[PDB]
């Protein structure tokens, strides 16, 4: 399950290759041209700031361009209608169907999903099986180093 | 012309960044940050509002993490020698900067010369005559309800 | 002092020219004797194309031309002058004043025109 | 209004009409200076008129720093003389002044602030890039430095009644705003 | 993420090296998170509390610092080191009531004057006044 | 203390420097210029406008009108078309 | 072909001269005796750059000045020249500098 | 330097004296003393008398010496 952390992770690292290539880019020119470089002039914080920013507020991972493969509904407006929805929505999982997920349908409920995943809570529609909820006292592990 | 262009939007919106803070983030320096200026008003047939003293405290005091009683202290005092004319032909952003250290020594967050014109884009020395040019006249500049730290006879001499 | 100067010189300068006498072919006695002669030698106004309506507008134009005044050979690091006055950086250099040969490192001058 | 503004600098440019060669000229000239690298004229000066000019090849020669319309054409045929000693087929042709500045005090502090609010469309008033006022005259093309001290700086005219014309225009606003 | 994370792929990011023939290499060492900020008009930092974010349409991001090491070389035997200190590079998004939000550590009473309900859970990201929550 | 206010930055003003100091590059004699451009015609039969210009240190468009006196450019397919300082 | 500034000096003249001699004497050709020279400024630059490490200053008044070539020809008139150990005076000073 | 910086000089200087109207012919010899090229190779003495003076559509051969061709060119 990749969580907020990870999946920040995911997007930070490109942005933060972007940034790396933009100063690159812009020491490149000043070196070519002769002149040393201001370091705060060749760093582009818009870079990191509007790539969170846009991922978090539409959903879409990956750069704005590159919005062909990027992953959607990640990123959904919280559910404030009551408190249980509130907590369901931020105890909610997604399947993502793809390559992978036609290979074997996940709709169905699988006996490893006892008490990670309620059984009963599921979407009706389109959704049923591939929109999960944590189980009260199921927990994701966060990872730490095998050292 | 961005750069200049930045300029003139931040005074138009009456948030004034001066021309050494504009520098700081183009790499187009102030001289010819001036000069686009100068030229863009021109060809705009347009005109800014003179900066004044106050247009610069809050950012400044807020930078320098001062307390909102300093900030008001040294709007007051920066607006007054002004309307003194205490420092005829200083620049604003001398005059405030001068004003924010006498505010800064005579309340407990005591700011240095050097902090104080680092954040401005103030000399310390230009700092030290504006802040010479109003030191004589400290009691009347400073308002009526403020607090003193440290007495205004005992402020700084230099 | 500038003796000793000079007689180091002499043995940079024979020192210097040996590898080109031996390209040259030239036999080292010459060096020698070189150095021998050498020692004892030192020890309305409506139409105005025409110019011609002032007369004597220059001064003595043999200043150059004699040199025989003391003459200062030096390189200069930075010239510069404020509407009155020129200011000299000039670093190591040698002077003739008066016949005596002084040396110098580095030196300031300032001057009235 | 009893103040004459007094000229400090006049630039005047004439033609010699003869292409000139710039090292023969610094080489030969007691004052001239010659840097290819750093201006492709010919910087000379002389004491009396105690003026600058400058001589480019092709001919044409800026005289600068006369006191007077009388001393820079002095001045200018002086160097035009210079240069014809030194062989060249020098001549005046086409003397004029190019530029006249003028320099004067209304002995009185000025309010650069209600000037330039007053007088906004030829008022640029930044003292981040310069501590005076810079005031652009319109029906005189003339361009004015007024400092809070009361100098008053005029440039920009051709001849002397523009300065003086400049100059009394600009006098009785600076009465008004008066300090 | 935000406590290592972030760091680990600061550190790891390969030192960016330019040739002329001077020689620049730029290495990225230590990483700084502040609490989220709001800049006023005037340009005045001040601390941006969620409910704050959620009137004025306003994203819960904190600013990104990165401690960045510049070495010049320029064939002369010698070697000139600068650095500077916390070179902002961006602001991350905060999740509420975690570590480095506003409302870390506050009590009930301290939520209830900061108008924030103590029952809310947090979790979640205000962008632009939505609150966003990450689906796992 | 991030972009703190400055008048000019120091590597803009350390170029400004080092280019006034080292001045705009004159116009020298033909026959000077013509003589370092065929002394050094022997070290390579073909010469890159810009590395000629560095060679020589003479203005761009005097150095090309040099050129165009004696030398031509000659068309190649494999980089583009340069120089010969060949004058046939 | 070099920078030939101390050759109209005292010293300079004195090895023209005797270069003068040899020539007279047929000992040296022109060559030689150019190449002699040449040789003999660029050691005497060496030297001076190496060896003078000696500071001193001096006041007058600008007569002329020239700047052709990147070689000045100042001229003075009424100079002293100051010194941590000497002071001099001299009515008239021809300053030739070069870089 | 060698081989190639003594020969353009000898041409650009017969071709400036050519502008000053001396349409007498010149000695490989007399044009060196000019050219300050007495120094040039021994072979390239022969190389320029046998090759560069002749095959040149502006050197003309007259009484064994050399001379400009105006001829050629439109005057």
């Amino acid at each position: 399950l990749d969580l907020a952390g990870p999946l920040l992770a995911f997007l930070f690292r490109g942005m933060f290759k972007n940034l790396l290539k933009e100063v690159r880019i812009y020491a490149q020119k000043f070196i070519d041209r002769g002149k040393d470089f201001n370091l705060e002039l060749a760093i582009k914080t818009r870079i990191i700031s509007d790539g969170l920013k846009y991922s978090l507020a539409t959903g879409n991972w990956g750069d704005q361009k590159k919005a062909h493969q990027a992953r959607a509904g990640v990123s959904q407006v919280l559910n404030r209608l009551t408190f249980a929805s509130t907590l369901s929505h931020l105890r909610r999982l997604n399947s993502p169907i793809g390559r992978d997920g036609k290979l074997a349908k996940p709709r169905q409920l699988h006996n490893t999903l006892w008490g990670m995943v309620c059984p009963a809570e599921t979407p009706e529609g389109h959704a049923v099986g591939l929109v999960k909820n944590l189980a009260l006292m199921a927990y994701i592990s966060v990872g730490s180093q095998p050292s | 012309i961005a750069s200049a262009c930045l300029y003139i939007a931040c005074r138009q919106e009456g948030v004034p960044r001066t021309f050494k803070e504009i520098c700081a983030v183009s790499r187009i320096s102030k001289k010819e940050i001036g000069r686009c200026f100068k030229l863009i008003l021109k060809a705009l047939e347009t005109s800014v509002d003179l900066i004044t003293t106050g247009d610069f405290m809050s950012r400044f005091c807020s930078n320098l993490c001062l307390p909102k009683q300093v900030q008001m202290a040294a709007t007051h005092i920066a607006r007054k020698a002004v309307e003194l004319d205490l420092v005829p032909g200083r620049s604003p952003i001398s005059v405030a900067a001068a004003a924010i250290y006498m505010a800064s020594q005579a309340s407990a967050e005591k700011r240095t010369q050097k902090e104080i014109g680092d954040i401005a884009g103030v000399a310390d020395v230009t700092i030290r005559q504006s802040y010479r040019l109003i030191y004589p006249r400290a009691p009347d500049l400073f308002p009526t309800d403020f607090k003193f730290d440290t007495p205004v006879d005992k402020l700084p001499q230099l | 002092t500038v003796p000793k100067l000079y007689r180091s010189v002499i043995e940079d300068v024979i020192n210097d020219v040996r590898d080109i006498f031996l390209d040259d072919g030239v036999d080292e006695q010459v060096l020698m004797e070189l150095k021998t002669l050498w020692e004892n030698k030192l020890m309305g106004q409506v139409e105005e194309e025409p110019l011609n309506s002032e007369d004597d507008v220059s001064d003595e134009e043999g200043q150059e031309l004699f040199d025989t005044e003391n003459v200062v050979v030096c390189q200069y690091d930075k010239i510069h002058r404020s509407k009155n006055k020129w200011k000299f950086h000039l670093k190591d250099g040698i002077m003739n004043l008066n016949g005596r040969d002084y040396i110098f490192s580095k030196a300031i001058g300032d001057a009235e025109w | 209004s009893g103040i004459v503004p007094q000229l400090q600098n006049i630039v005047s440019t004439v033609n010699l009409g003869c292409k000139l060669d710039l090292k023969t000229i610094a080489l030969r000239a007691r004052n001239a200076e010659y840097n290819p690298k750093r201006f492709a004229a010919v910087i000379m000066r002389i004491r009396e008129p105690r003026t600058t000019a400058l001589i480019f090849s092709s001919g044409k020669m800026v005289c600068t720093g006369a006191k007077s319309e009388e001393q820079s054409r002095l001045a200018a045929r002086k160097y035009a003389r210079v240069v014809q000693k030194l062989g060249f087929p020098a001549k005046f042709l086409d003397f004029k002044i190019q530029n006249m500045v003028g320099s004067c005090d209304v002995k009185f502090p000025i309010r650069l602030e209600g000037l330039v609010l007053t007088h906004q469309q030829f008022s640029s008033y930044e003292p981040e890039l310069f501590p005076g006022l810079i005031y652009r005259m319109i029906k005189p093309r003339i361009v004015l430095l007024i400092f809070v001290s009361g100098k008053v700086v005029l440039t920009g005219a051709k001849v002397r009644a523009e300065i003086y014309e400049a100059f009394e225009n600009i006098y009785p606003i600076l009465k008004g705003f008066r300090k | 993420f935000i406590q290592m994370s972030v760091q680990r792929i600061v550190e790891d990011a390969p030192p960016i090296d330019l040739q002329a023939p001077p020689r620049y290499l730029l290495k990225f060492e230590q990483i700084y998170l502040s609490k989220p900020t709001h800049w006023e008009r005037d340009g005045a930092p001040s601390p941006m509390m969620p409910n704050e974010a959620r009137l004025r349409n306003l994203t819960y991001s904190a600013p990104l610092y990165v401690d960045i090491t510049k070495t010049v070389i320029k064939e002369g035997e010698e070697q000139l080191q600068t650095q500077h200190q916390k070179t902002f590079i961006g602001k991350i998004p905060i999740m509420l009531r975690s570590t480095y939000c506003l409302l870390n550590g506050l009590t009930d009473r301290d939520l209830c004057e900061l108008n924030e309900c103590p029952l809310d859970p947090g979790g979640y990201f205000i962008i632009n006044g939505s609150e966003k929550v990450l689906i796992a | 203390t991030n972009y703190k206010p400055v008048a000019n930055h120091q590597y803009n003003i350390e170029y400004e420097r080092k280019k006034k100091e080292d001045g705009k590059r004159a116009r020298a004699d033909k026959q000077h210029v013509l003589d370092m451009l065929f002394s050094a015609f022997e070290k390579h039969q073909y010469y890159n406008l810009k590395d000629l210009v560095d060679i020589t240190k003479q203005p761009v468009v005097y150095l090309k009108e040099i050129l165009k006196e004696i030398g031509v450019q000659n068309v190649k397919g494999i980089h583009k078309n340069t120089w010969e300082l060949k004058p046939e | 072909m070099a920078y030939q500034l101390y050759r109209n000096t005292t010293l300079g003249n004195s090895l023209q001269e005797s270069l003068d001699e040899l020539i007279q004497s047929q000992q040296i050709t022109p060559q030689l005796a150019l190449q002699v020279l040449l040789q003999f400024d660029k050691a005497i630059n060496a030297a001076l750059a190496q060896r003078v490490r000696n500071r001193v200053n001096f006041r007058g008044s600008l007569n002329t000045y020239r700047f052709c070539d990147n070689v000045w020809t100042f001229v003075l008139n009424d100079v002293e020249f100051r010194e941590v150990t000497e002071l001099i005076k001299v009515d008239k000073v021809k300053i030739v500098a070069c870089d | 330097g060698y081989k190639f910086g003594v020969l353009a000089k000898i041409v650009n200087y017969m071709k400036t004296r050519h502008q000053r109207g001396d349409t007498h012919p010149l000695t490989l010899d007399e044009i060196l003393d000019e050219t300050q090229h007495l120094d040039i190779g021994l072979k390239q003495k022969q190389w320029l008398m046998t090759e560069a003076l002749v095959n040149n559509p502006k050197i003309e051969v007259i009484d064994g010496k050399y001379a400009f061709k105006p001829k050629y060119n439109v005057r």
